[PDB]
């Protein structure tokens, strides 16, 4: 569980960590073991450096996809339409 | 003959005068009533005060054959001055439903009368349109840059109204509707908004099938429309500009005033909450005493 929590945090915290640095935060004693968790936890380590900005995008994209979406953003138009019918009701 | 033309403002009297004139000659059922049209001309906005019927026969198998009483008109003009000595000949109305290609020959004959190029004011007698149910055209003769000879052709002028003090109040006097096509209360203007949005939707759609029809119905390359179409694209909005960001910062501003104005109302209504309760407090004692 401690590993997962940190892997939730690290998205905001950094943008680059070398592989020796990823190992240190995630409490690994083996550099191989770090690479193995990354597959499973969906971290792209490319040339031995991670890219949290990509991961952040994917998760944001999913949250935009779901139906919440008109009043999640709250449209400029939508605001005034609310006001209008209240004064006439 | 003046070419002095920009606009057409129309007295409400004209529209109505021409509507009855059509049905009292009884040239109807795809038969036209054509009359003279009277008003001021030799100014940019052509100001149309009045209209009269003219005796007219329409061959319906051939709209290129008609009867027009030329003598009569001269007789009529003398009577127009009695009414108002700014009425002079300025054209002839057509009763719709729209422009035709038999109208140029009729226009010819009306050049022996007018000191301005004969107006064709289409008074639609069915009341179609999304503004005033009038179109206006004037015949102008111009060279064409495509390679063909000088034509006489009808260019549109916009339709508009202006009115005298007497006429405008008479309009309201007759009328009794509170009107969802002009402003008023909040709800009344909400109707106008939805319509205007749909009005852009209806008209933009019309341009899509007009571009297609030139190359798939073989209408001709008309340079005059498409130059205006290009200037729409140059003045069209963009995105990601500091201009478009300033809009957002102005949205903040005005809504805040509305926010505070709303909150201001609420103060007042909470006092009336409290006053009625003072009215309730008195009514308790009276109830006990009886």
């Amino acid at each position: 569980a401690i590993r997962d929590e940190i892997a939730k945090n690290t998205e905001l915290s950094y943008d680059f960590l070398p592989l020796s640095n990823i190992k240190a935060l995630l409490f690994f004693n083996n550099e191989k073991e770090t690479e193995k968790f990354a597959l499973e936890r969906n971290w792209p380590i490319v040339n031995s450096k991670v890219y949290f900005n990509n991961q952040s995008k994917e998760k944001a994209d999913y949250e935009d996809e779901m139906m919440h979406e008109e009043d999640q953003k709250t449209n400029i138009i939508e605001k005034a339409m609310d006001y209008a019918i209240s004064i006439e009701n | 003959m003046s070419l002095q033309h920009e606009k057409v403002t129309i007295a409400p009297l004209v529209l109505l005068s021409a509507l009855d004139h059509y049905e009292r000659t009884q040239t109807k059922e795809n038969k036209r009533c054509v009359g003279v049209i009277l008003g001021d001309a030799n100014s940019s906005t052509i100001r149309v005060t009045n209209s009269f019927a003219l005796p007219f026969e329409e061959d319906e198998k051939n709209s290129d054959v008609w009867f027009l009483d030329h003598n009569y008109i001269e007789n009529m003009n003398e009577m127009c001055k009695k009414i108002n000595a700014k009425e002079k000949l300025i054209g002839w109305y057509h009763s719709g439903p729209k422009l035709r290609a038999s109208d140029l020959k009729i226009n010819e004959l009306f050049k022996k009368y007018t000191q301005n190029n004969p107006l064709l004011l289409i008074v639609d007698v069915k009341q179609q349109g999304v503004g005033l149910p009038t179109d206006a055209y004037v015949a102008i003769e111009q060279v064409k840059d495509d390679g063909t000879s000088t034509e006489k052709t009808f260019l549109h002028l916009p339709c508009t109204i202006e009115a005298e003090e007497a006429e405008e109040i008479g309009v309201e006097h007759l009328l009794r509707d509170v009107r969802d096509q002009a402003a008023g209360g909040l709800s009344i203007r909400l109707t106008n908004q939805l319509k205007s949005l749909k009005g852009l939707q209806s008209k933009l759609k019309d341009v899509v099938e007009y571009l297609d029809k030139v190359i798939n119905k073989e209408l001709p390359i008309n340079h005059t429309i498409l130059g205006k179409l290009q200037d729409v694209f140059n003045l069209l909005p963009n995105l990601g500009t500091p201009d478009d960001d300033e809009i957002d910062v102005e949205n903040h501003d005005r809504i805040n005033i509305s926010n505070n104005l709303q909150k201001a109302l609420t103060v007042k209504t909470n006092d009336e909450l409290m006053v009625i309760y003072i009215s309730n407090l008195v009514r308790s004692i009276i109830a006990f005493d009886d």
